[PDB]
């Protein structure tokens, strides 16, 4: 049971560093460009709801 | 890439102004190139206007306003792991052993959060020192803080070295000795003694990594040096999965340094001149020392109480985290005990039956009374003998001398010195050994058979050899 | 598995904010960010930094707003966005905190999942008025004979547990919590004090032991432990009893009863000192904040025995105060002593000399005292107070040529002192308190030798249970010793003494 | 049970008073008490052999 | 004084009352400590002065008892006589 | 938005992690069976002990 618990935390930290790898890919992508448009229109929707 | 300029040096406070408009964070280390020097400044406050107020670790001599300051980009990072073993490292993580570069792998930032409440182990456990008097009458906590009360000359260093030996044997650990604000004379002596004892073996593994902060270093360095040590011990716990010993000589210097740093940072003096931050300073030290699922850092903390006043806020705050006290004593050394751990003045909050087991606690309580009755009775004995005392009382008195003798365990470190074979009587074996003496099954072989021996078997073997 | 739960958490990130009050740090030093912005800000409003640090805004200064960081300075940096949460300090309140160790914010640090929060109620709430109070009369047992008889404990009234540093003060308190299990198990909700332990400045290892002890004695079902550990930030430490108090209010408001143990206010003091000094507020006596009297009084006045019109409820409290080596004249002790009504003063000499509990009877007083006390237990313990008083005075007279009168006192007194020793973490029931004291009062124990007092005690109880658990049950249910019970009890004791 | 045995044992100790030669008779009785008390704590120590493979 | 005491490796307390008592040097033998201790004094002088410290400490203890009055046992008065010398 | 981007990216791109039962074994205690189901030793057989005992203690009643 103890090592099983150790595996749950270890898996979480493994998938954590895998998430960082996904972050580096995202900030490179021209999703970086395309999501600026998404943010722009979203802010247009928000600020118009004001 | 992010650079600033010194704009004030007033004492050990250096105000660095960054023109970058992307200032270093709080606790980041800035570094200044100096002619014979690198000077580490730790960012203490953001004063705004992109001017950061920083506390100097190393000296502030001959600084020139306008000196370019390079942001190192994180807190002071110190080399960590096995490569640090047998090195003397200053606060800024550079080898001062002059055995060349440490050549470590990872370096870790010195400020690191204490483990979370959930992360902490939920059960108390006993660290087995092996040392008979210690395991029986003042049982060490596993990953707690054990207070060592006593100066030098009570065999403090030899005690420390035997603990280092025994943990290296019994738990296969490594130790960090952190000389917080130590007197450099004592530091030289210690380094020498550790090489002599061979806990530090120049060739081959050294059981202990030395981090030494002389009092000579400026207030900033003497404050932070404790955390440098702590970080190495954390690596040994988390990464190396050991039970680690963290000698911290001495807690009063941790407080005292913090007081000075606080004063320099211009926080309004708190009572009897202590820092206002006194509680959280201590908190950050003591909470990082803990048992975790990974392992434990058990800290042996020497406490020199200022002016023998132990109710000053620095002692009071210290005692709030001590879980045991070991009172090495001149008087006990007079009796010729190795170590010199006073059995009735060494207390442990893990003495109780709930921790050591009811059997052990009963035994220890019985021992406490067997000893204690003799210490009071000895006044009556010295006036009118133990023949005046009841026959059964006399048995306890005789047995007390046998117990007292049996509490001396010859030390493995002292094999180098005196030449008496080290005994590292296991915890279960220790309890059983004294239990047999209490049951009077060895109250029939000489008092001297118990002097400086190991297990109960070794009492027997000694008795046979005495007769022979 | 581990992936699925994480995937759920990320999926549980949603929506977008509609921010409208922001700040930029002007300077952050010494945990005192001074923020430009936050034009509309409530006093002690929670503000959230871009780092995610939480703060309160204790000082609303004319040009800047001086946030006090609840996080570490490490993550707060100058110019940082400071979003305005827009809510003055509030903590979840509800029955959901039963069996939950929570930090000051309310986040479960025992990770038993999100609290079943029935309300969030403010952490500063004014104490019940003159007319909302109603006189105390409902007993609360402690299972410690000395506490229950020498200094009886009621409901909604506060008395100190004041004593020297780490003389296992926390143990004395913890014992009370354990004894509440006996009544708590009992279904009548006028027999359910839902205790709250407020661990202030206590190292996480210590609180782990506490948690473990509570779990072992299966007490985590009437327990809530508000924890501000040593590591936890000085603002959290400051607000920690206040936060705790709000938790108490829900029970009190619901007309239920509860006992809140603030342990130790000495560490609350140190935290306030740190805040005030760091916020550059004018210092005062013993470098403690000038309004420290006001702080302590606000906390200690929230403990209240309600009136029946406002629904008879209570919020018994028992602050534990750490004396700084015995200085009861020290500024923080003197203030607290004045504010509270009653003290129990544990004495270090006694503790070391193995009298555990180490209550110094002389320096223990209750100003409510016998007003709440089981009638039975009152009857057979007027004598006990007086006997102990004599024993103390004639104690020093042991130093030789001893009057017969002095020798009678000494024998009865020594046996009584031995009797009131009690093994920590073992509570007792009133129905077993009453017999033991009866023996001592009637001097039955005088015959018994000191070594045999211990054996006598357990044996007497078992003997009483075997011979007449009818007697015990009568004591328990009647709660008043009838002459017939005192007669029968004396007979039983005589019989027991004979064996 | 032990209690029949023990009433007869301790009664016999107080009978053994009325003779001399109970030099190691009483020591045999003490041993019988010891091991009898040992089985009682033994019976209290036991957990069912198998794991609770329901939860664990 | 607090700062210096910590820094230094010994204390050689003098005492005004003992100055008046005519002990010059007025070294207050009990408060005076050498935390670097004996391994710095002449080997001969170490041998002779072995229990000198113990005797003086005993003299101090005995003297306190002596001033609370009452007749003292001869062994104690050996200490007293030696101590004075 | 960004929530979706991360969510998508993480979920899709990682869904296997290392997991070898053999490595686990090293870190846990091994099951091994009890030893010594030894039947009790029989002693003091015959009235040899008793005859000896009746004789041996001179005081059979005094």
């Amino acid at each position: 049971v103890r090592y099983e618990a150790s595996l749950r935390q270890l898996e979480q930290r493994q998938l954590a560093k895998s998430v960082i790898s996904r972050v580096q890919s995202e900030l490179g992508n021209p999703k970086f460009q395309e999501k600026v448009l998404q943010q722009s229109i979203s802010e247009i929707e928000q600020l118009l709801s004001k | 890439p992010i650079t600033g300029k010194v704009t004030a040096v007033i004492g050990a406070i250096v105000d660095v102004h960054f023109e970058q408009s992307e200032l270093p964070a709080i606790l980041n280390a800035l570094e200044i190139k100096t002619p014979q020097g690198k000077l580490v400044l730790e960012v203490a406050q953001h004063l705004g206007e992109n001017t950061v107020r920083t506390i100097a670790m190393d000296g502030t001599e001959g600084l020139v306003r306008g000196e370019k300051v390079l942001d190192t980009g994180g807190p002071i990072s110190v080399p960590v792991g096995r490569e640090t073993l047998g090195r003397i490292i200053n606060v800024i993580g550079e080898p001062i052993d002059e055995r060349g570069p440490i050549k470590s792998k990872l370096r870790k930032p010195i400020h690191a959060d204490p483990p979370s409440f959930a992360e902490q182990s939920t059960s108390a456990e006993i660290l087995e020192t092996g040392i008979k008097v210690v395991d029986l009458l003042a049982p060490y906590a596993r990953g707690g803080k054990i207070g060592l009360f006593g100066g030098a000359g009570v065999g403090k260093t030899v005690f420390i070295q035997e603990l280092i030996n025994n943990i290296a044997k019994a738990h296969g650990g490594f130790s960090v000795f952190t000389g917080v604000g130590e007197r450099t004379r004592e530091g030289n002596d210690l380094y020498r003694e550790m090489k002599e004892t061979g806990v530090i073996n120049l060739e081959g593994e050294s059981k202990v990594a030395l981090v030494f902060g002389q009092m000579n270093e400026p207030p900033g360095a003497r404050a932070r040096v404790a955390l440098t040590g702590l970080t190495i011990a954390e690596y040994f716990r988390d990464e190396e999965g050991q039970d680690v010993l963290l000698f911290i000589d001495n807690i009063f210097r941790f407080t005292q340094a913090g007081s000075e740093v606080s004063a320099l940072l211009g926080r309004i003096p708190s009572a009897v001149g202590y820092q206002p931050t006194l509680a959280t300073d201590m908190g950050l030290l003591q909470e990082r020392i803990t048992t975790t699922k990974k392992g434990s850092v058990t800290s042996v903390q020497a406490v020199y109480v200022p002016a023998d006043d132990l109710t000053d806020p620095a002692p009071a705050t210290t005692f709030a985290h001590l879980d045991a006290t070991t009172v090495l004593s001149r008087g006990i050394s007079e009796l010729g005990i190795y170590p010199a751990v006073d059995p009735l003045d060494s207390k442990s909050r893990l003495l109780d039956a709930a921790v050591v087991g009811q059997e052990h606690y009963d035994v220890a309580s019985k021992v406490q009374e067997t000893l204690q009755t003799y210490k009071s009775l000895q006044d009556i004995i010295a006036i009118l003998g133990m023949d005046e005392l009841s026959e059964q009382d006399k048995l306890t008195v005789e047995r007390a001398r046998k117990i007292q003798r049996f509490l001396s365990q010859p030390f493995a470190v002292a094999e180098v010195f005196t030449g008496i074979p080290g005994k590292l009587v296991r915890l279960k074996d220790t309890v059983a050994s004294f239990k047999a003496v209490l049951e009077g099954k060895y109250d029939n072989i000489p008092e001297h058979a118990f002097y400086m021996v190991g297990g109960i078997e070794d009492v027997v073997a000694k008795a046979e050899k005495l007769a022979a | 598995e581990v992936s699925s739960i994480l995937e759920e958490r990320i999926k549980g990130v949603s929506d977008e904010a509609n921010l409208n009050e922001t700040g930029r740090v002007l300077a952050v030093g010494d945990g005192i960010a001074r923020v430009f912005g936050l034009n509309n800000i409530q006093a002690e409003e929670l503000v959230e930094f871009s780092s995610g640090v939480k703060g309160m805004a204790l000082n609303l200064e004319p040009g800047q707003v001086g946030i006090v960081l609840f996080g570490s300075d490490r993550l707060v940096k100058e110019g940082e966005l400071v979003k305005r949460t827009g809510n003055i300090v509030d903590v979840p309140v509800g029955p959901g905190l039963l069996g939950r160790v929570v930090d000051a914010l309310g986040n479960p640090i025992d990770g038993k999942g999100p609290i079943d929060a029935a309300g969030r109620s403010r952490a500063q709430v004014k104490a019940p008025g003159i007319l909302p109070r109603r006189s105390v009369h409902e007993p609360v047992q402690t299972g410690l004979k000395a506490v229950d008889a020498l200094v009886p404990i009621g409901r909604g009234q506060r008395e100190l547990i004041i004593g020297d540093r780490q003389t296992g003060k926390t143990a004395v308190a913890l014992d009370t919590i354990l004894n509440q299990k006996r009544w708590n198990n009992g279904s009548d909700e006028s027999k359910k004090l839902y205790c709250v332990y407020v661990a202030v400045g206590q190292k996480r290892s210590t609180v782990a032991q506490l948690v473990q002890t509570l779990e072992q004695h299966d007490a985590m079902k009437y327990s809530i432990i508000v924890a501000a550990t040593a590591s936890e930030a000085a603002p959290l430490q400051y607000l920690a009893p206040f936060t705790a108090a709000s938790i108490g209010e829900w029970f009190r408001d619901n007309g239920k009863h509860a006992l809140i143990v603030y342990d130790d206010l000495s560490k609350q003091a140190v935290a306030y000192r740190q805040l005030s000094l760091l916020l550059r507020r004018p210092p005062g006596r013993e470098a403690y904040p000038g309004d420290v009297f006001y702080l302590h009084s606000r906390l200690l006045e929230r403990a209240a025995k309600l009136s029946e019109k406002e629904g008879s409820g209570s919020l018994t409290a028992l602050p534990v105060i750490e004396t700084q080596g015995g200085d009861v004249s020290a500024y923080i002790p003197t203030n607290v002593i004045s504010i509270t009504d009653g003290q129990i003063f544990l004495e270090a000499e006694l503790f070391y000399k193995g009298i555990r509990p180490a209550i110094n009877v002389g320096l223990s007083v209750s100003r409510v005292g016998s007003a709440a006390q089981v009638k039975a237990l009152k009857q057979v313990a007027g004598s006990l107070k007086l006997f102990l008083a004599q024993y103390r005075e004639v104690a020093a007279f042991a130093q030789s040529d001893l009057d017969a009168s002095t020798k009678q006192t000494l024998v009865r007194g020594e046996r009584l002192t031995q009797l009131l020793k009690q093994n920590q973490y073992s509570p007792l029931a009133t129905e077993e308190q009453v017999p033991l004291i009866y023996a001592g009062v009637n001097g039955h124990l005088d015959g018994i030798e000191l070594s045999r007092i211990g054996e006598f005690e357990s044996s007497f109880l078992s003997y009483l249970k075997s011979n007449h658990n009818e007697l015990l049950t009568e004591i328990r249910e009647k709660g008043e010793l009838s002459k017939e019970l005192l007669a029968s009890l004396k007979s039983a004791t005589e019989s027991f003494v004979a064996t | 049970a032990k209690s029949a045995a023990n009433k007869l044992d301790w009664a016999k100790v107080i009978s053994s008073l009325r003779i001399t030669g109970s030099t190691a008779t009483q020591l045999s009785s003490f041993k019988k008490r010891n091991d009898e008390a040992r089985r009682q704590l033994l019976e209290l120590q036991s957990q069912p052999t198998e794991v609770d493979f329901s939860h664990y | 004084p607090t700062n210096v005491i910590s820094i230094t490796d010994g204390q050689i307390f003098l005492e005004a009352e003992l100055f008046y008592k005519g002990i010059r040097p007025a070294i207050n033998v009990g408060l005076s400590v050498s935390r670097v201790g004996s391994a710095a004094q002449v080997k001969a002088l170490k041998q002779v002065a072995g229990s000198l410290k113990l005797f003086l400490a005993q003299y101090r203890e005995v003297a306190a008892f002596a001033q609370f009055g009452s007749d003292l046992d001869a062994s104690t008065k050996q200490t007293l006589v030696r101590g004075e010398r | 938005n960004v929530i979706q981007d991360l969510y998508l990216r993480e979920l899709k791109d990682t869904k296997l992690a290392p997991s070898t039962l053999q490595d686990a074994e090293g870190n846990v205690k091994p099951w091994n069976p009890p030893q010594k189901p030894n039947l009790p030793e029989l002693e003091l057989q015959g009235p040899e002990a008793l005859k000896a005992y009746t004789e041996q203690n001179v005081e059979t009643a005094h």
